[PDB]
RNA sequence: GGCCCAUUCGGGUCUUGUAAUUGGAAUGAGUACAAUGUAAAUACCUUAACGAGGAACAAUUGGAGGGCAAGUCUGGUGCCAG
RNA sequence: UUGCCGUUGCUAUGGC
């Protein structure tokens, strides 16, 4: 059973944004199931899970801990816009290959 | 002079570290740190919170009405209580009995509600520390501690398990082991109005939990004997007491980093401060704390001292050194076996075997002015601290619990400026470790419950 | 390399017992005698100059 | 791996480096595209073949 | 590290033989660095006590450094003198690593057992796995080294020969 | 690569923000990708720094000016429009940008040192500011180093302050950069080192120069208000 | 029976050996699920599955000394010396 | 008011 832990959350209104560090605590697992932890996050704040987003993990030596940096999203339109495209496609839904020439 | 030398160049250097009131006094980085502390959520948990309930002298001391409801359970070990924001109460006993007591009718005894009691029957099937998942307590139950919502009352001992039973009907509803064989859980404490559990477990060790999910946050580690007593507040900090380290941690536990506060009263330089012009003496083990805001506590000894130290300070503020009594000397018919009695009395030694009450429970009321120690010289103390926070003194004595005590807490009620506490305190005939208590003095297995006004 | 300096030292304090008498721990059971026979002829001790 | 691709890459290099003098070349080709090598390769094995100053044997 | 003036003297070869077999050292390296840098330790020391009292240099890193000599644990806590910083010598340095602590505990039954239980991750100071032999525990670590809870002589899942015998005893 | 003004952590980058060209100089100015974004932290990189600047968030000195490195100068009043944030940014007394927080009737103005009097063309008195606010016709005692109070919603000159011995004096330049307390002395000389000279705790004395130096207000009543700690 | 000293005769000492059998535990190199990381990928970190008896899953380098044949060579006062 | 047992109160105590 993963653990969460939000610490440090401020409310950024230029970007229509709540943000915070991420205390990820899996005793005897792996490491921090990403999309596991934005459906625990998504549940644990309101529901705007395609608006919920975590980029930054570092797990400590020996495992247990990982620190990520969460921000989460009112208006999963807004998220959309205000996210970058990398981490859309990793998570959500843009897609838009680059030309591949020279 | 080499020490004087030693704090002049000291201070030269922290002048020199200087050099490398205004109308105009503002700090840029400082000021953007509080646009950001403006700009922050969540002043909620993290309260530093100080002493708000000034109200020591204020209530009546003398004259509580006090029932000392004896129960038949032999050697009672914890208390733990809940109100929220009925009150139910909660006793363990080395009989491996939980016992479910309602509370609430405040002007008489408790009432009995629920036992759940293990047994030989719960033994494992293997001998294996991580196959320890069966649903009762088969070895000496040592600590009960209630939810601070009340969902869940959370039990363990020296069966290296913890059990977590429902409040409505006192069921297991799951077993967390402490997967190794000296892991003893020794105090427990919810972090008040939360679901996370702090349990100092006799590994050195300190484990924390998640109640409502049934999961473990961090093993911490650090001290150096058992962590025999642990406390908390609404703070995510938390302040565990080893026994014979003598030092007192406090833990940043998100940080994972520590305070330490040792000892270090020492009966030379003592008798020399007596001497300018006394039965006083070192330090034998530091037992029990609770701790009273988030910036002070209080350390319960095993020579009978109550010390009262601050977050900012390593040796203490304020000792109390005698806080009990020094123990009745053995008879001169129990001491020696000659026939005369003056061969008796010089295996007295005179006065150099008094032993002092070693002070076995100890209650700070969270935030208050006030706080109550209990041993087994049958009578509890009531002590409150100065406003100036750099001292206590005695108010009264509690004198109806013929016993140890092995726990001390408040129960609240009354508003703001009249209020009335029953004080519950578990008492037994044997300290809740070990049995070494002999002349067991007209004591009961019971709850003295003390119902103090105004 | 661990090995070899394990049975090069085991190797060497067997050959200590031959050079010196080493104390090996003291009475272990009943005095049972010397088990190996008394000199009475020999002297072990260091004569001073 | 690239990994074991370093190590066999490696283990390859000392044992043709005993059987021919040491500091032979070895050259290293990757998969086989369209056909044949590709041609970066190929450009600099041909570039190590230009320069090889043969030595005159005696048979 | 560095090797010493005269590396083949019949005395420094017994030496190392009894250094090598009571404490289970690989090789004459472990004794070589560790000895080094207990020159360069009590050669500063020498340099300390060659100054007089009341030197501000004699005062602040005499202090400082019987200080940190004894958290690291090689001092005891009552000789807060700096000639028992000459007295220390190469065993009092390396009674002090993990493989000889573990066997002093008793957590193994030779120093070799404890070097094969560190080296193969059973042993844990605190938090972290430790899991090199020459590790050079400190006072506040000497007694938070147990068996690691990741290992079968801890409380975990036993390891694969045992499950594979019971396993196959099972068939 | 950085000044010491901004206030710039050593541990974010190797190309520093130059500033573009505006209203103050370079060297005496922060942009707004500095201010946003490592400073009060409203963004974290120039890509979302860039994107609340087309959102149009930023309302320096009631004008939108959507622009990543646009050089907010002395006391430039940046408002934002969520949280109604009004920062009037001056200088600490260490040489940085000290950001201070202020209010709608504060922030609905700005003050502004005379550089020149004009007579420029056509019979027209004038007048310019550290932002070069060329506004039409002040009083004929308007001589140089007062101090102008802009309108903020039109351009006009509301109130004005005169320089003399006296006065509650602002230096922004030299070694004296950043302090307040304008009364030990007053030492016009004929071509450098001319001042009116700033007390310190024990009242100590200064030296600067006349454009290095602007006047905000009187002995006790600034109408701006001030930081403090 | 091993070991130690000593130019010699000899002396000193003591649980020491053996390609003897045998037992269950341990895990690491390797093989590999992943997830994390990152524009992406590598790597670090975390990590289920398998992975040892010649543990052959087969580390070297250099030194000191022998001993053997229906063998070979040389010398010469048998069977020897080299 | 309890594991027994005694005084019990018509509630408090004290021996294991």
């Amino acid at each position: 059973a993963v653990t969460i832990r939000t610490r440090k959350v401020i409310s950024n209104p230029l970007l229509a944004r709540k943000q915070f560090v991420v205390d990820v605590l899996h005793p005897n697992r792996a490491n921090v199931s990403k999309d596991e932890l934005r459906e625990k996050l998504a549940e644990v704040y309101k529901a705007e899970k395609d608006a919920v987003s975590v980029f930054g993990f570092r797990t400590q030596f020996g495992g247990g801990k990982s620190v990520g940096f969460g921000l989460v999203y009112n208006s999963v339109a807004e998220a959309k816009k205000f996210e970058p495209t990398y981490r859309l496609v990793r998570y959500g839904l843009a897609e838009k290959v680059e030309k591949a020439s020279r | 002079n080499p020490a004087d030398k030693r704090r002049r160049l000291a201070k030269q250097y922290l002048e020199n570290l200087k050099s490398e009131d205004e109308y105009n006094n503002f700090d840029a980085g400082d000021l953007d740190k509080d646009i950001i502390a403006s700009r922050l959520k969540e002043d909620v948990a993290e309260q530093q919170g100080r002493v708000f309930r000034y109200f020591g002298d204020k209530l009546l001391i003398s004259e509580a009405k006090q029932s000392f409801t004896r129960v038949g359970e032999n050697n009672l070990t914890c208390i733990s209580c809940f109100q929220p924001v009925r009150l139910f109460a909660y006793t363990v006993s080395k009989d491996l009995q939980l016992t479910k007591y309602d509370i609430t009718d405040f002007s008489k005894r408790p009432k009995k509600l629920k036992y759940a009691k293990g047994g030989a029957k719960y033994i494992p099937t293997s001998k294996h520390e991580y196959e320890n998942t069966t649903e009762g307590h088969y070895d000496e139950i040592l600590t009960v501690a209630a939810s601070p919502d009340g969902k869940y009352v959370v039990t363990g001992g020296r069966d290296r398990k913890l059990i977590v039973w429902s409040t409505e009907s006192l069921s297991p509803v799951k077993v967390i082991p402490t997967k190794d064989r000296r892991g003893e859980v020794l105090s427990l404490a919810f972090r008040k109005n939360s679901d996370q559990l702090y349990a100092s477990c006799a590994d050195f060790k300190i484990r924390t939990y998640s109640i409502n999910q049934f999961s473990q946050l961090e093993i911490l580690y650090g001290h150096h004997d058992i962590v025999e007593d642990i406390s908390a507040l609404a703070m995510e900090r938390c302040v565990t007491v080893g026994a014979r380290d003598r030092t007192a941690m406090l833990w940043k536990i998100p940080d994972e980093t520590r305070l330490t506060f040792r000892g270090g009263d020492e009966p030379q330089k003592l008798l020399r401060r007596w001497m300018k012009e006394p039965l006083f003496f070192c330090e034998g083990s530091i037992d029990v704390v609770s701790m009273v805001d988030d910036f002070h506590f209080i350390t319960g000894s095993d020579n009978g001292n109550i010390c009262l130290w601050s977050l900012a300070k390593k040796k203490p503020i304020f000792t109390e050194r005698i806080a009990h009594g020094i123990l009745p000397e053995p008879s001169f018919n129990d001491i020696s076996g000659e026939t005369d009695e003056e061969l008796r009395k010089r295996q007295l030694q005179g006065k150099k075997l008094l032993q002092p009450f070693w002070i076995t429970s100890l209650y700070a009321i969270p935030y208050s002015n006030v706080f109550i120690s209990g041993s087994w010289s049958g009578s509890l103390k009531v002590w409150k601290i100065s406003d100036n926070l750099r001292s206590f003194e005695l108010l009264g004595e509690l004198s109806g619990a013929k016993g140890v005590v092995t726990k001390i807490q408040v129960v609240e009620s009354g508003k703001h400026g009249k209020e009335k506490f029953r004080i519950l305190a578990s008492i037994a005939k044997e300290h809740r470790l070990g049995r070494w208590i002999a002349n067991v003095s007209g004591a009961r297995n019971g709850i003295y419950s003390a119902v103090i006004d105004q | 390399s661990r090995v070899k300096k394990r049975k090069k030292y085991q190797k060497a304090q067997k050959k200590l017992k031959s050079v010196r008498a080493v104390y090996s721990g003291g009475q272990s059971g009943v005095y049972e005698g010397e088990k190996t026979g008394i000199k009475k002829g020999l002297t072990r001790s260091v004569k001073f100059k | 791996s690239q990994s074991t691709l370093r190590a066999s890459k490696k283990r390859l290099k000392h044992r043709f480096w005993t059987e021919v003098y040491q500091g032979a070349k070895l050259f290293y080709l990757s998969g086989v595209i369209n056909g044949r090598y590709p041609d970066r390769e190929i450009l600099n094995l041909s570039r190590f073949i230009s320069v090889m100053k043969f030595r005159p044997l005696k048979w | 590290y560095s090797t010493p003036k005269r590396p083949y003297e019949s005395s420094r070869l017994d030496a190392e033989l009894k250094l090598a077999g009571e404490f289970g050292l690989k090789n004459k390296k472990e004794i070589y660095r560790i000895s080094f840098q207990l020159s360069k330790i009590r050669r500063a020391a020498r340099d300390l006590l060659t100054r007089d009292e009341k030197d501000p240099k004699r005062l602040f890193e005499g202090n400082a450094l019987i200080r940190r000599l004894v958290r690291v644990g090689v001092l005891s806590e009552d000789k807060k003198k700096l000639d028992y910083v000459l007295a220390l010598k190469v065993e009092d340095f390396l009674e002090r690593r993990l493989q000889t602590q573990v066997y002093k505990l008793g957590l193994a039954k030779s120093v070799h057992h404890a070097r094969v239980l560190i080296t193969q991750r059973h042993i844990a100071v605190g938090k972290q796995i430790v899991n090199i032999p020459s590790f050079m525990v400190r006072l506040d670590s000497e007694k938070h080294i147990d068996f690691a809870p990741t290992s079968p002589f801890g409380g975990a899942r036993p390891g694969r020969v045992a499950r594979r015998n019971a396993a196959r005893k099972a068939e | 690569a950085a000044p010491h003004h901004w206030l710039l952590d050593k541990l974010s980058g190797c190309y520093a923000p130059r500033p573009s060209a505006g209203p103050h100089k370079l060297r005496e100015s922060l942009p707004l990708i500095v201010f946003l974004r490592n400073r009060l932290k409203y963004a974290l990189n120039g890509r979302e720094v860039k994107a609340i600047l087309m959102q149009r968030h930023v309302k320096v000195d009631g004008k939108v000016r959507t622009d990543t490195t646009y050089p907010a100068g002395f006391m430039d009043v940046i408002t934002l429009d969520a949280t109604n944030e009004n920062f009037r940014l001056v200088y600490d007394v260490k040489g940085r940008f000290a950001v201070h927080r202020i209010t709608d009737e504060e922030a609905s103005y700005k003050l502004g040192k005379v550089k020149k009097v004009q007579l420029g063309k056509k019979g027209v008195p004038y007048v310019v500011t550290h932002d070069g606010r060329t506004i039409r016709y002040p009083d004929p005692n308007i001589k140089v180093n007062d101090t102008v109070k802009i309108d903020l919603a039109s351009g006009k000159i509301t109130d004005f302050i005169k320089f003399d011995a006296g006065k509650l004096v602002y230096v922004t330049g030299g070694r004296n950069l950043g302090r307040i307390g304008t009364i030990v002395h007053k030492e016009r000389h004929d071509g450098g080192f001319d001042l009116v000279h700033i007390k310190d705790s024990l009242d100590n004395t200064f030296v600067t120069r006349l454009n290095n130096v602007f006047v905000i207000g009187e002995q006790g009543k600034p109408y701006i208000s001030l930081p403090k700690g």
